[PDB]
RNA sequence: GGUUCUCCCCGAAAGCUAUUUAGGUAGCGCCUCGUGAAUUCAUCUCCGGGGGUAGAGCACUGUUUCGGCAAGGGGGUCAUCCCGACUUACCAACCCGAUGCAAACUGCGAAUACCGGAGAAUGUUAUCACGGGAGACACACGGCGGGUGCUAACGUCCGUCGUGAAGAGGGAAACAACCCAGACCGCCAGCUAAGGUCCCAAAGUCAUGGUUAAGUGGGAAACGAUGUGGGAAGGCCCAGACAGCCAGGAUGUUGGCUUAGAAGCAGCCAUCAUUUAAAGAAAGCGUAAUAGCUCACUGGUCGAGUCGGCCUGCGCGGAAGA
RNA sequence: CGAUGUCGGCUCAUCACAUCCUGGGGCUGAAGUAGGUCCCAAGGGUAUGGCUGUUCGCCAUUUAAAGUGGUACGCGAGCUGGGUUUAGAACGUCGUGAGACAGUUCGGUCCCUAUCUGCCGUGGGCGCUGGAGAACUGAGGGGGGCUGCUCCUAGUACGAGA
RNA sequence: UGCUGAAAGCAUCUAAGCACGAAACUUGCCCCGAGAUGAGUUCUCCCUGACCCUUUAAGGGUCCUGAAGGAACGUUGAAGA
């Protein structure tokens, strides 16, 4: 792994401590624990991370790939925010946050709710599209891609996450 | 599954020679058929004054002269069917014990090998089931005497009523593919099709070229050889003439003479078209005597089917050797019975199925296009990638052949959808 | 999605991949280009 | 159908021929008992033989593919086959070269079997003849050689061997025919064969090296696959190696063919040429030619492996039954 | 062959899933209603009649659906005898005849008191470590598991309309 | 159908992790159910007298006392062969 043959650099603002194979991080943007490894280590003492296998099991390498790309996440994730421009559109669909539960009114004969989970912040300028700010980005696209599974973009109206003027491919079917 | 005897070794065609009833019979069209199937004789024997024989369908000095080849090959040409459920008719269908090759299946055989549509390729193996269960379903006869009838006591159906019930499972899962695809066919029917076709289809004498006359008229070509290919089969196609534009026909394989009534059955899926037709339109030269039967079994099937009301425009055949003059409007009475120009080769000419189609469609100044400065943006080129139809003739001031044709709903959303700006029209 | 026994690579686009035990192929261009089982 | 007490010794056959015969019987082959004979009989070595099986070969009998031009037709003007325009765009009948295929082909030809000699050693003379007494003439599986069948059958019919029949004991879970091995009797004895040593269940949680991660082991084929292990080579390269990427691509590259689209979805002349890292009358694709890569491509800050193919070990999917 | 009773129906069922409906997905020439194909899924449900003995088959009409197979082509010590399984008689055909028909027609005797296994219920004896009376915990096991129509959301989404 | 993600600096639903997902599975609902010999738990009630032979936790026989409770028997039941 030539990601793992490349440590992280970590900044003065970031305080890395480890403890065993548990990896816990400090940030402006919040504190955070969600990996601990298996048979991969980890120690720095140039201020950049380590990632090296163990023994022979020919796949350290490789955890160690993993390990270098999650703590280069979190790095990231302590920083600066992570997803934004998760847009929806339809006729008569609505979105406003409210604390930690947001609403989409997305042409169901019923309003649904979500539950953001904690270390998560939506955001909307505009009704039709919701901005989010997370720490973890494996969280923050879990939940980007719950509010795009409550309505499932079909290719007739064009929907889904896009960034600027970016097109989703539409099929042209039944044009008589 | 569908196994035969073998074949690919020479034998000879079996056909009575001097019928003395009906006669012409040049076998040019018959023998062009076989070219096109490619069955192969290496030596052609004549029966000098050969009567047909109707006990036995065939002579015995004639058969032991074949036996000869049929030691190599196995088989020889008997025709007919038609066996149904009386027993005269099963002693009809048995009467043909000796080594048989049927006509239908050489026949059929060049669309069996080359098929190119589904629902043709359906149609000519279910016929094929039906001449398999002419010798099957109907003969019952020779099991029952070799076996011992060991097994029709129980049940009170008929003996080999499982392989019978098997064969009719065979039609009807066929035959709901069949439905199936009929289905999926008339979706596509209701996405083309709007409210009407204009349709005919044309059949009898062979040699015409279907798909070479198809990528030469349609303005857009295909490499392709004079001798037959996998382009055949007949197929609603668009038709590329001078004028008009969108018509569309089938392209109909060359037509065998005086004994398809159960192969137009077999052929029904191409002649399924026919009968919904309004125009009836067909290319049969008048100087032949053999076509008789053919004629009255054409218009048995008008009786038939009705529709036979409308009167037949004539396309003469056999115009392919003379040449002789230009077409000259001469005018009589309004039936016109004047002579056909046409030529596979040549455009010119065409003139009264010209005057036909001119005569459906007119009015051919109804698009405009708006005399402007050009402009740069929204809505600009449309117009221009719209549609237009027919070919460039001189003219100055902007007058380019560009058309939108709607009915009466787009004539009242004509006022509706733009704002017209351009302050001309009231 | 097709089951077949004999899984190919349908178009340039059309990538492999080993999901579980089976193989199958994605297709980021042509939705109709994925199958399964091979 | 049944056929009644004991011990000891030997020990089959289910084949050939004939049969108003096919489930019976007669003769012979096989069994037992008794006389007689002889380096009689087996085995191995050496010696003398005949073969047409396996395999091969295509000269013959046939079959089969390709390449080498005519005596005459398919015929070429052919009622100019002109004793000269014929003599081709097929067989040049045949013949030559290369490649195959045969139970009823052999210009070749094994291993083995078989017959006959000489020699030792072993074998209760096993071999042969005659005489007394039978049984049997319904066979089965497995290996090898086949006919038939579908190179199906626990199918059928043969040759040969082994087993069961008529042979127990050990193993393959259970099992007549498979493997090891032929039980005179007794022992609370040792070694071993096939098979095995984690527990049932006796004996290695033995040692070394490697493989696989699927419960393969412990059901199954064409085919599909960056599963993984080994090997031998090839292309790129510190004239920067493979990745990803800001940016870059014009005047005959708008001549002809629904011409204010020929040019990117319909093909032929055609890239002579220019600011040839890069000039594209553009194929694979593409939304409404005017978004993008292989595009004949790269100054590039970016830096030690990269990409295909060949063979082989073990795996994965194809893989659904009451 | 010192007897394993032959179809169909009735009654009662059980299993496989190669799935008829209901359930969850993919692809679609999937605009919506409606379809086609493929994957997962056996929990439950999975017609009444006219015709002739029918399995079949035709048809009327219904239902969301009227599945395909195995279970001695399930089930006769559970039932039936409409048909072959007889003996009487007749027609057609064959046979100079007795007779025959993988043809037809009329008629034509179906026993069992359940020992064992198996089930459905129900008790007696003992055990459960002094003997009783009564409540329970729940290791296990069974049952149940179907679905139509109408209305609101809404004539909204979609569609040029219908 | 997915997120994050290297192996395989790009990609990738998976190998390390994680989140959805059906009348199928386990519970949920209703019955039997400690013969669940793995024979279970809780509350309550009742019995606290002697002598011989002893082949010994020993074990048998004699006199007295024989409780809590059960069984028997009659009257029976919308329980029942």
């Amino acid at each position: 792994s030539r990601v793992a043959k490349a440590p992280v650099v970590v900044p003065a603002g970031v305080d890395v401590k480890i403890n065993g194979q548990v990896i816990t991080i400090k940030g402006k943007n919040g504190e955070l624990t969600r990996t601990l490894n298996d048979a991969v280590e980890v120690k720095h003492a140039d201020n950049t991370l380590t990632f090296g296998p163990r023994d022979g099991y020919a796949d350290g390498w490789a955890q160690a790939g993993t390990a270098r790309a999650l703590l280069n996440s979190m790095v990231i994730g302590v920083t600066e925010g992570f997803t934004k421009k998760l847009q929806l559109v339809g006729v008569g669909y609505r979105a406003a946050v409210k604390g930690n539960v947001i609403n989409l009114s997305l042409g169901f004969s019923h309003p649904v709710d979500h539950q953001l989970p904690a270390g998560i912040t939506a955001e909307c300028p505009t009704q039709t599209e919701i901005v989010l700010k997370g720490a973890d980005k494996q969280v923050i696209g879990q939940v980007a891609a719950d509010l795009r599974a409550y309505r499932r973009p079909e290719p007739y109206k064009g929907k889904g996450v896009r960034y600027a003027d970016e097109v989703v491919r539409t099929k042209e079917a039944k044009k008589k | 599954m569908f196994d035969r005897y073998d074949a690919g070794e020479q034998a000879v065609l079996v056909h009575i020679y001097f019928t003395q009833d009906k006669d012409m019979e040049d076998l040019q069209e018959f023998e062009s058929l076989v070219s096109s199937a490619g069955v192969e004789a290496l030596q052609v024997i004549t029966g000098s004054r050969k009567a047909p024989h109707p006990k036995y369908f065939v002579g015995e000095g004639k058969a032991v002269e074949i036996a000869e080849a049929v030691k190599a090959t196995g088989a020889s040409v008997v025709l007919f069917d038609h066996a149904l459920s009386p027993a005269q008719e099963r002693n009809l269908e048995r009467l043909c014990e000796c080594r048989v090759i049927d006509r239908t299946g050489l026949i059929l055989d060049i669309f069996a090998q080359r098929a190119r549509t589904h629902e043709g390729k359906l149609q000519v193996e279910l016929a094929q089931l039906r001449h398999l269960a002419t010798r099957l379903v109907r003969g019952w006869t020779h099991l029952e005497r070799q076996k011992g009838g060991i097994g029709l006591r129980g049940p009170g159906e008929t003996q080999l009523e499982t392989d019978r019930r098997l064969l009719r499972n065979r039609i009807v899962q066929i035959q709901s593919r069949l439905e199936r695809v009929e289905k999926q066919r008339e979706q596509g029917r209701q996405s083309r099709i709007k409210a009407d076709v204009p349709t005919v289809s044309l059949v009898g004498y062979t040699n015409a070229g279907k798909s070479t006359l198809f990528n030469r008229i349609t303005e857009a070509r295909v490499y392709a050889a004079d001798q037959l290919f996998a382009t055949l089969d007949p197929t609603l196609r668009r038709i590329d003439v001078a004028d008009v534009g969108e018509t569309v026909l089938a392209d109909t394989v060359g037509f065998i003479r005086h004994l398809p009534h159960d192969l137009v059955a077999a052929f029904k899926a191409t002649l399924q078209e026919t009968r919904q037709a309004t125009l009836l339109l067909h290319v049969i030269d008048a100087a032949d005597v053999r076509v008789q039967e053919n004629i009255e079994a054409v218009n048995t099937v008008l009786e038939e089917i009705d529709a036979h009301e409308i009167p037949t425009l004539l396309v003469m055949n056999k115009i392919d050797m003379l040449e002789d003059f230009e077409p000259r409007i001469d005018r009589d009475e309004e039936n016109k019975p004047n002579r056909v120009w046409l030529s596979a080769q040549t455009g010119a000419g065409i003139p009264q199925l010209f005057q036909a189609l001119t005569e459906r469609l007119s009015g051919e100044v109804a698009q405009h296009t708006l005399r402007l400065p050009p402009q740069e943006g929204r809505l600009r080129s449309r117009f221009y990638q719209l549609q237009a139809i027919e070919k460039e003739w001189m003219e100055e001031d902007g007058s380019v052949s560009l058309q939108v044709r709607m009915p009466i709903v787009d004539w009242r959303r004509l006022c509706k959808q733009e704002p017209a700006l351009i302050d001309y029209l009231i | 999605m097709k089951v077949r026994a004999s899984v190919k690579k349908l178009c340039r686009n059309c990538k492999i991949v080993k999901r579980d035990g089976v193989i199958r192929v994605i297709c980021s261009a042509e939705p109709k280009h994925k199958q399964r089982q091979g």
